[PDB]
RNA sequence: AGUCGUGCGUCUAGGAGAGGGAACCCACU
């Protein structure tokens, strides 16, 4: 590595960049699995390699990642391209002279441990738009609903009647829930494999509790 | 100095042109698509080559494209009239470069060797996971296959167990590096190669800083400089050459810049270049010849060991280089390549030992080539070879560059050699001979087969050789009358010829023209060629009773050319001479297409022409004059032109010839067994048509 | 500062021009080499660790690239003649007629007794082997700081002006915001983070955005520092048109505009936003306000600002413990 | 230097756009707010990555090394 | 459209062309240039007669002299990598070149490779283009000089004294010569008595003579003999009777001398040096009074009533300030301040070292009764100096004022801008006097409000202002032809009995005359001073109340740059002289790269004022403002 | 072992040698990474 | 509308540690 940048800050930009994980069940955490280090069975080995040349800088883009593990046949590990261009997240740039040479090894996490394991970058969540629960007291200074935007929700459920009492047996219901991925997995499979984890986290507990 | 880093930047620049623009552009394109262009891109952005260019900006866009174009139709002819054998590799690491992937991959030294792979070949790669191993891979499936991406070869590292590590550059942005996998099998086949056009383009940039930039945007050669007439008449007596040469010789040397000489064919063109030479000699100082094609180069080099007079008439031999290949050279100039002359000068401790006298004995070729090219004085070779990457590490300026053919080869290879510092050029063509070799007809619509040369002469008149030799007066009458527009003089020997005999008898004359009453001629779907049997037949009489009247009395070894303007036609004259009159054929007669034919002169010349069936007005490559004064200027003694009478009647040129053909009554009917008095039915038809 | 071998260097991983910038910063050429970032801060007490100015700081933004900094610092060595004729040599110590070794380990030293780039180097491993000759020779190597440790960087070697040898090594060192380390924003305004959490635990808007940096709201009133509030705003206006807002002194823009163009936006005029609970989901009582703001981290960081001392070196004068923690005193 | 790889706020993927971004801005000569609407940012966090980035690795590339 | 009025949206394009045409660091390399290109030969010639001469000084590009090596060119990357200084030869030429030392250059001077670079060249020779330079880099390390503030001289400063202390009132003027061989001149007159103490007397304490003189002996010795004249040219208007009331005593007590050699021996009386006061004292006595008794109006004996008359001037502030008809001068005032910057710091230890280089040769030519220059003097002196910060004449001096030289700050760009225009005040860190500390009104516009450290420092480390900037001092001597040939009256033929009115005109503290036609010759100053013939750095201050001109060239002021507004409009209202057509000029010439700061300047759109001029005009908030939704702050109204 | 801040070309120079650089007069002498293996976490 | 010039390169596998005072400047609570 002779880039203008430094070896962590590079290692740091690398760790950020989505890699697929349709089938990351599949793969093994590496700490589980009995191996000397990054097994094939248990983490995914890519490749960059790039240089400049005599006066067009080289940008260094998610797809130039070479995969030189053996897969076996799982569509794991991919680099995760959406730009229209096609050619991904900007990496870095190399000069004339400057070569980068490189080989990452990507293991199974959750995004606890690090946020680059993230698989959504941001997730909505909403309920009573219009304040019938009384949960939040609006701030106003002339008129609350003046003040306060109607949320784009409220249109979904029906506005509230002045001449009906306070619901005090009312609970929180319909929650309005927004997914996003980053790309590494698809929303409908981020939601599928969140419950997952949660009744596999539950089943556990139980386990536990019965052996104890 | 200041000036002096200035041009050696220049010469740094114009010797060190990246090529990755023309790689990035080359690469984008698709192997199977089969259009007259490389992409979809609107028409309108090709442009006519530009009599004056405002800037050398304009003139890069204008040639770009052109460029392009004739690269694209160049690779289509090599995918289509070619199929070179196809080869497999296993995908390797690929390095992002700029804006280009590098992939290396594992081949076998044998399959490489046998397809003919080198550092500088392009290829066409593809993914084929149905293809059967025994199946018998050709150019057809890549032109079929359904993905396909274009890529250079870049090194080609040998190592143990005979495996050739290839670095293959390709396009970043193309699509097929998804397919390009670890451990994945990958056919390729081999294109062309692209030196010539990595060349093209880096004398297209460079021409800025080319210090006769200017003088070639603008076109115009430098003012002529009066000389005295005293001096011309010495330098004429020295060298033994004519008033009229000897007066353009000196004018070109004279002035400093491109100088322009048109030579007729028989004019004495290569003595012409010798009187150049000696002059400029006699006047160290490098001279740079370059010849479009590698038999001019032979030509010039033989010639040229012979030695040359100066002023004072004592002939020298200053030392030739000879800068090409000994398998494509010829073998008498085998002795004047630089190789030979390298060869002749020259005369795990054991592998570190063998590898240690390698490398001494490569940096010992390496200087004795060196010094070679610094003390050489001629360096002759093609416009191509010119920009070799020896002569551009030696980095050795040519003040004086001869530039031949200048009409038979393209702006840009002509421009080429001028890249190391060339303040002098003198270029030497006629522009009634064939034109620059052109792959595309939509390049040659855009004037791209338009030569400098022909730009120069349209902008100053150059200094046409009135006086030939060779040339029978007769011959030259009518080109001469129409296509030099005069200005030809016949020379002493107008009709005092060695090869006297054969043109007392009223059948052989100096100028004849056989027309066939009928004929038919077949067109192949596979070579779109023309093939008539009545030429042929007439052809085979005519040879047959020549040989019958001089069978034992002179020798026709090397004396008869047959020439037709189609390829087909001239292999199936071949065939049936061979069949008819055997082995002598090799020898005595020569058969070749026109345009082969080009720069060979016999003594006897049949030119059979193949467009005879009447049903379509289109008269085909014989509408160029061009061609036509090529075909007539190569013969000597004795001309038998053949072909129908209609359909060469309807060409303006050709009728114009017919004519005059008429008034000096060289018009005699032919057909099948014209010489044969037993069969009836040509005598019969004879006399019908009359 | 690649080049540049400066005694002690701090570079922002990823600089950010501010959202309101005074039109005086480009004069100044901030904008071209801002020091600072723009944080989403949150003005509310969420769990009680932002308190006395405190702040809380995002755990995800801190792992994702953010406040993260590079620290190099530069080591020199010469080879001073003490008389003529003898000179101190770069070589690494074979143990062989030494007499002064230290702790600091060796075997990092090259033959030529200089680590090269990419070598990892802690506590006193010596960076710069230099050995002085007695009349065999004694180490004068340059042990490398305790307190500091990094990936040496680069290392140069020249002549001085006199021609004797002289070495260079600049190590470089990646700093990532912790629960001590000080931030500041662009209003006088200093605060230690309190604690860090995960982008689940910290409140999300009802557009499920999570706040970089959360303030106790008690900082605002006692400094008087209205100016932060009308910066938060002004930054979110001009995030959410995509403009970059003027922030001049005595612009003639007032705060009624800008709460105007938010509304215009699609957001609450005075920038408060309902947020919900990260722990249950639970809507916040009070609303909240919130926006992005520009920040900066100062060099005043724990790591180099923490010392702990059990016997010691101590002085030969008084048989006291020494001053300073970088030469481990008390 | 580079623009990050992910948003701080979300850790939405910004790095990708960048390009598009310049693009936007100089080969349609867009506003930054209709450009950065375009490539799909919604949050002003993404908003703000994006805008207030800078570019110092062009700079930085600028010298010889 | 072209001569409309401007918006003040429009003035910040003014603004970014000032950044233009001087940028942030514009004092300190002004400062270097000039020092390097006049002060240095100054210095050179005031020391060049020895009992040998040198002609001229000569300054080539910075290089490094290796040893054991041949000297090639030095660039500041390569003496911060090698920890070299980056200092240029000085070589001069002695007749009956030689190589004195090596000077240090400053970064974007005029005597360094990076100043004829473009940004390419700049990052070819590995060199920020965000740099502003101005600095040295000595050993490596990049100093800075930090402005050094100190009180003005060739003025009159009067103030109070406790009531303890038996005097009441003081005025002091620290005279000092504004050419070369420069020497502190601290005259000072004192009021001695307190209110109702019966006993109003004045004493100046003379240079050398620790007894206080009554001032009439020093009159007496001028050659102003009688008493009247003496009180004229103390009081100018015979109508008030209190001045006359309270300096009757003064004259009482100095009745006694009448003779000019009687004077001459009193004064020599004090400091006895084994010498004859009727034997070659007289004539030392004269040469005391000539030199030592105000240095800066004047050096030569052929027009002695200068002294006499500026003694005078002096003698009738201090007596308005103690009748309270003057308010009592302010030191905070930046009128009365002048800031140093590497200029003059630079030039007081070139002339040190010269001077003792000078000494040393002088030495060696006396050794050699029957070349050999220690270049190194210089050279490590100037080291030193800006190594350890120590400005000494000496490195045994431990007075050496330490803390001028400071370690360039580099931990973010706006701290090197900040720190590059940083001013420092020499009184001491210590102390718990809090009226220096806060910042007077003058600082408005020169120092920045906010920008300022806490604890000890504070309020004595000052930043100067975005548009702030320090006078590099000029030649005066055109500005007295001028003033002469232009009317104004020699201050020898003046007659306050028979000139009532009349403007004292002082050019850096030297009242040269008077003038009779005062709005005239300032309205000329003004004209000329705008269309570019004097330069725009000098300050012109007309005081009607005390009808008195003052004209300030000397540098260390600190100016800023204002609009000017004229009356001069078709519709009738006040407008500035810039309008949109100069906006639209600049931004064209902003967009080509012709029309620049230096236009505004020659045009007089621009003025630079400095901190005493303010006190004489009246600046509006905004360009139309004060000329013609309860939500903008309010406004103070236009009344006048 | 050793490179040149400007020519970047590889010197290989031994003990009791010149540190200037043999292609030009420059003598920063700029030191190769080391060949040992690195490796860094995202983390 | 049916044909064509141009380029490439030849030797490679063996046990243990111990130490700077003064002055100046910046900065933090
Ligand atoms: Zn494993
Ligand atoms: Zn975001
Ligand atoms: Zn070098």
């Amino acid at each position: 590595n002779t880039t203008v940048l430094a070896d962590e800050f590079i290692a740091h930009r690398l760790g950020l960049i989505p890699l697929q994980s349709m089938d990351i069940e599949q793969l093994e955490y590496s700490r589980d699995c009995f191996c000397e280090d990054h097994c094939d069975k248990c983490s995914v080995v890519l490749t960059l390699q790039a240089f400049g040349e005599s006066e067009s800088t080289t940008n260094v883009y998610s797809k130039d990642l070479v995969i030189v593990s053996n897969l076996m046949g799982r569509n794991i590990g991919h680099p995760i391209i959406q730009d229209k261009e096609g050619n991904g997240v900007l990496i870095c740039k190399l000069r004339k002279g400057q070569e980068l040479k490189l080989t990452c090894v990507a293991k199974k996490g959750i995004a606890k441990e690090h946020a680059k394991w993230g698989p959504a970058a941001a997730i909505e969540f909403e309920y009573d738009p219009w304040n019938k629960l009384k949960h939040t007291d609006y701030w106003y200074e002339q008129d609350s609903a003046k003040e306060w935007p109607q949320s784009k929700n409220c249109e979904y459920e029906d506005p509230p009647n002045e001449g009906d009492p306070f619901d005090y047996k009312a609970q929180a219901d319909t929650f309005y829930m927004n997914v996003e991925s980053v790309g590494s997995i698809p929303v409908d499979q981020v939601v599928v494999r969140g419950i997952d984890t949660l009744q596999k986290k539950v089943a556990s507990i139980l386990l536990a509790l019965t052996q104890m | 100095a200041e000036l002096a880093k200035q041009e050696l930047e220049h010469m740094r620049k114009r010797l060190n042109v990246d090529m990755n623009p023309l790689y990035e552009i080359i690469l984008q394109w698709d192997y199977t698509r089969n259009s007259e262009y490389p992409d979809d891109e609107p028409i309108g952005n090709y442009s006519d080559v530009k009599d004056f260019f405002n800037s050398p900006a304009d003139y890069q866009k204008v040639m770009k494209p052109l460029l392009l174009l004739e690269s694209w139709q160049g690779l289509c002819s090599s995918r289509d009239r070619e199929d070179y054998k196809p080869f497999s590799i296993i995908v390797g690491n690929r390095t992002a470069v700029s804006d280009f992937y590098d992939v290396y991959a594992s081949v076998a030294k044998q399959v490489i060797q046998d397809c003919g792979i080198s550092e500088s070949d392009l290829i066409v790669m593809a993914y084929l996971p149905d293809f059967r191993p025994d199946k018998r891979l050709s150019s057809d499936d890549f032109k079929k296959a359904q993905h396909t991406c274009l890529a250079k070869v870049r090194t080609l590292k040998n190592t143990k167990g005979g495996n050739v590590d290839v670095t293959l550059r390709i396009h970043r942005n193309h699509s097929f590096s998804k397919f390009l996998t670890l451990r994945s099998e990958i056919y390729c086949v081999k294109v062309m190669q692209m030196t010539t056009i990595e060349r093209e383009y880096s004398t297209l940039e460079g021409l800025e800083y080319y210090d006769l930039v200017g003088q070639i945007l603008q076109a115009k050669p430098s003012p002529p400089v009066n000389v005295d007439a005293a001096e011309i008449e010495t330098v004429k007596k020295s060298y033994k050459l004519n008033t009229s040469q000897a007066e353009a010789i000196v004018n070109s040397v004279s002035k400093e810049g491109f100088s322009l000489i048109q030579g007729p064919p028989g004019t004495g063109k290569t003595k012409t270049i010798l009187g150049i030479i000696g002059y400029f000699l006699s006047t160290k100082q490098k001279i740079l010849i370059c010849a479009p094609s590698n038999a001019a180069v032979d030509e010039i080099c033989l010639r040229l060991k012979s030695g040359v007079y100066d002023k004072q008439g004592h002939q020298f031999k200053p030392q030739l280089v000879r800068v090409g290949r000994s398998d494509v050279v010829n073998v008498a100039i085998k002795d004047l390549t630089l190789e030979e002359l390298v060869d002749k000068r020259i005369g795990d401790e054991m592998r570190e030992k063998n590898s240690v006298n390698y490398r001494n004995r490569d940096l010992d070729r390496r200087n004795a080539q060196a010094h070679i090219l610094a003390v050489s004085d001629i360096i002759c070779s093609t416009l191509s070879g010119s920009a070799h990457d020896v002569l551009a590490t030696m980095g050795i300026k040519f003040d004086t560059v001869i530039i031949d053919e200048a009409c038979q080869c393209t702006e840009l290879s002509s421009i080429i050699p001028l890249r190391y510092g060339g303040k002098r050029c003198i270029m030497v063509g006629d522009p009634n001979q064939l034109p620059p070799t052109v792959l595309s007809g939509a390049a040659s619509n855009f004037k791209y087969n338009q030569s400098l040369f022909v730009r120069m002469e349209k902008n100053s008149s150059p200094y046409l050789l009135d006086v030939q030799y060779r040339m029978h007066p007769s011959i030259s009458k009518f080109p001469s009358s129409e296509f030099y527009q005069g200005r030809l003089k016949d020379g002493p020997g107008m009709d005092i010829l060695n090869k006297r005999p054969w043109h007392q008898l009223e059948p052989l004359a100096p100028y004849k023209f056989f027309d066939i009453i009928s004929g038919r001629q077949e067109q192949n779907a596979k070579t779109m060629s023309y093939t008539n049997m009545e030429e042929i037949r007439v052809a085979i009489e005519l040879v047959d009773y020549l040989f019958r009247k001089f069978d034992n009395k002179i020798d026709f070894t090397g004396k008869i050319g047959i020439i037709s303007p189609y390829r087909e036609q001239m292999q199936k004259m071949r065939k049936e001479f061979a069949r008819y009159f055997g082995g002598m054929i090799n020898k005595s007669i020569d058969f070749n297409t026109i345009d082969g034919f080009q720069g060979q002169e016999k003594e006897i010349i049949l030119i059979s022409c193949v467009r005879a069936d009447d049903t379509k007005s289109s008269v085909g490559f014989l509408k160029d004059f061009r061609r036509m004064n090529v075909a007539l200027t190569r013969a000597k003694t004795s001309i038998w032109v053949l072909g129908h009478q209609r359909s060469l009647a309807k060409s303006k040129l050709w009728r114009d010839l017919i004519e005059d053909a008429k008034d000096r009554s060289c018009l005699a009917y032919a057909c099948s067994g014209f010489l044969d008095p037993r069969n009836n039915r040509a005598q019969s038809i004879l006399r019908k048509f009359n | 500062y690649n080049v540049r071998m400066d005694t002690m260097a701090n570079i922002l991983y990823y600089p950010q021009k501010p959202l309101g910038t005074t039109r005086a910063m480009e004069y100044l050429k901030f904008r071209e080499l801002p020091a600072g970032q723009n944080a989403i801060v949150a003005i509310a007490c969420y769990s009680g660790y932002n308190q006395e100015d405190s702040m809380i700081m995002n755990q995800s933004s801190i792992d994702r690239g953010l406040f993260r900094s590079l620290f190099f610092r530069s080591y020199m060595d010469q080879e001073k003649k003490y008389g003529m004729s003898i000179t101190e040599t770069f070589e690494k110590p074979q143990r062989t007629n030494t007499l002064r070794m230290k702790h600091g380990t060796y075997d990092k030293l090259d033959d030529d007794g200089l680590i090269a780039p990419g070598v990892r180097v802690s506590g006193e491993d010596v960076i710069i082997g230099k050995t002085t000759p007695i009349s065999s020779k004694r180490d004068a190597s340059t042990p490398l700081r305790s307190t500091e440790n990094g990936i040496v960087d680069q290392v140069l070697v020249t002549t001085n002006q006199d021609g004797l040898k002289f070495v260079k090594v600049r190590v470089r060192t990646t700093k990532i915001p912790q629960i001590g380390d000080k931030f500041a924003s662009r209003h006088g305004q200093k605060g230690t983070i309190g604690i860090t959490y995960r982008r689940e635990d910290m409140p999300f808007t009802a557009e499920g955005i999570v706040p970089d940096l959360i303030i106790n709201p008690h900082a605002i009133p006692s400094r008087m520092t209205v100016a932060h509030l009308i910066e938060c705003l002004l930054s979110k206006v001009a995030a959410l048109s995509g403009n970059e807002g003027d922030a001049s002194p005595f612009t003639d823009i007032t705060v009624e505009g800008i709460s105007k163009l938010l509304r215009e936006h699609g957001y609450q005029s005075r920038g408060f936003e309902v947020m919900y609970n990260g722990h249950t989901g639970k809507k916040l009582m009070a609303q909240i306000f919130f926006g992005p703001t520009y920040y900066q981290r100062l060099r005043h960081m724990v790591d180099d600002k923490i010392h702990a001392r059990a016997r010691g070196p101590m002085q030969v004068l008084t048989r006291q413990p020494v001053e300073g923690r970088s030469r481990d005193g008390g | 230097m580079i623009v990050p790889v992910r948003c701080f706020s979300c850790g939405k993927v910004v790095g990708d756009k960048w390009e598009s971004y310049l693009n936007l801005l100089q080969e349609d000569e867009l506003d930054e707010g209709t450009a950065l609407s375009r490539l799909g940012l919604k949050r002003y966090c993404c908003r703000r990555m994006i805008l207030t980035h800078v570019d110092l690795i062009e700079k930085f590339l600028r010298y010889n090394p | 459209d072209e001569s409309a009025p401007i918006t003040a949206e429009d003035s910040w394009a003014v603004i970014s062309a000032f950044f233009r045409e001087k940028g942030l660091v514009s004092q300190q390399l002004d400062s270097f240039n000039q020092f390097v290109d006049y002060t240095l030969q100054d210095i050179i010639c005031e020391d060049s007669t020895l009992i040998i001469s040198f002609g001229k000084i000569y300054v080539t590009k910075p290089m490094v002299n290796e040893s054991d090596g041949v000297t090639h060119a030095l660039y500041p990357q390569e003496a911060r990598l090698r920890n070299l200084t980056y200092s240029s030869g000085l070589f001069v030429d002695v007749k009956k070149k030689v190589f004195i030392g090596r000077l240090p250059i400053m970064l974007r001077s005029k005597n360094c490779y990076l100043s004829e670079a473009t940004e390419s060249d700049l990052y070819k020779l590995k060199e920020c283009p965000f740099d502003m330079g101005g600095y040295f880099i000595i050993n490596g390390s990049e100093k800075v000089l930090i402005a050094q503030e100190r009180s003005a001289g060739n003025i009159v400063q009067v103030f109070k004294k406790a009531a303890p202390s038996p005097i009441s009132h003081v005025a002091e003027i620290r005279s000092a010569l504004e050419k070369g061989s420069r020497f502190i001149s601290t005259l000072q007159v004192k009021l001695y008595g307190r209110e109702g103490s019966s006993a109003r007397t004045i004493k100046a304490t003379l240079p050398y003579i620790k007894q206080d003189i009554p001032i009439v002996i020093i009159f007496r010795a001028l050659g102003i003999i009688p008493d009247g004249e003496i009180l004229e040219h103390i009081c100018y208007d015979v109508n008030d009777w209190q001045m006359l009331e309270m300096l009757k005593p003064c004259v009482e007590d100095g009745f006694v001398i009448q003779d000019r050699e009687t004077a001459l021996d009193f004064i020599g009386r004090r400091g006895t040096a084994l010498g004859i006061k009727k034997e070659k004292r007289i004539q030392y006595a004269k040469d005391i009074l000539q030199k030592e008794f105000l240095p800066h109006i004047t050096q030569l004996e052929g027009f002695e009533s200068r002294k006499a008359f500026f003694l005078g001037y002096m003698i009738n502030r201090l007596l308005l300030c103690a009748l309270d008809r003057k308010d009592q001068d302010d030191r905070d005032h930046f009128g009365k301040k002048r800031l140093d910057l590497a200029g003059p710091l630079l030039a007081q230890l070139f002339k040190t070292l010269f001077k003792k280089l000078t000494k040393d040769i002088f030495r060696y030519m006396q050794r050699t009764v029957e070349l050999a220059i220690n270049a190194k003097t210089i050279t490590s002196g100037l080291k030193y100096a800006l190594a350890t910060g120590n400005w000494g004449e000496q490195k045994k001096a431990m007075s050496s004022r330490a803390g001028v030289s400071q370690v360039l700050n580099r931990y973010t760009y706006s701290s090197t801008l900040s720190h590059l225009r940083r001013t420092n005040t020499p009184i001491g860190r210590d102390g718990k006097l809090a009226k220096p500390r806060q910042l007077h009104n003058t600082h408005w516009g020169l120092v920045c409000p906010a920008e300022t450290p806490e604890g000890q420092a504070c309020g004595l480390v000052k930043n100067l202002s975005l548009m702030s900037c320090i006078s590099v001092g000029t030649d005066p001597m055109p500005i007295i032809t001028f003033l002469s040939e232009w009317g104004m009256e020699p201050l020898e033929d003046y007659v306050p009995h028979q000139s009532p009115d009349a403007t004292r005109v002082f050019v850096n503290g030297v009242w040269h005359g008077v003038h009779r036609n005062p709005a005239r010759l300032m309205e000329t100053l003004r004209t000329l001073r705008r269309k570019g013939d004097i330069n725009p750095e000098v300050s012109m201050i007309r005081d009607i109340r005390e009808k008195e001109l003052k004209i300030f060239t000397d540098a260390g002021r600190v100016y800023r740059p204002l609009f000017i507004v004229e009356d001069d409009e078709s519709l009738g209202h006040k407008e500035l002289k810039v309008r949109k057509g100069h906006i639209a000029k600049l931004m064209a010439t902003e967009y080509q790269d012709e029309y620049t700061w230096s236009s505004l300047l020659n045009e007089g759109l621009v003025e630079y004022i400095d901190a005493e001029e303010e006190e004489s005009i009246l600046i509006a908030m905004q360009p139309e403002d004060l000329e013609p939704d309860p939500a903008k702050r309010i406004r103070v109204s236009h009344h006048a | 072992k050793y490179i040149c801040a400007e020519c970047s070309s590889k010197l290989s120079l031994s003990r009791t040698d010149a540190v200037r650089c043999k292609d030009c007069g420059h003598r920063i002498l700029l030191k190769a990474r080391t060949k040992r293996l690195v490796q860094f976490e995202a983390r």
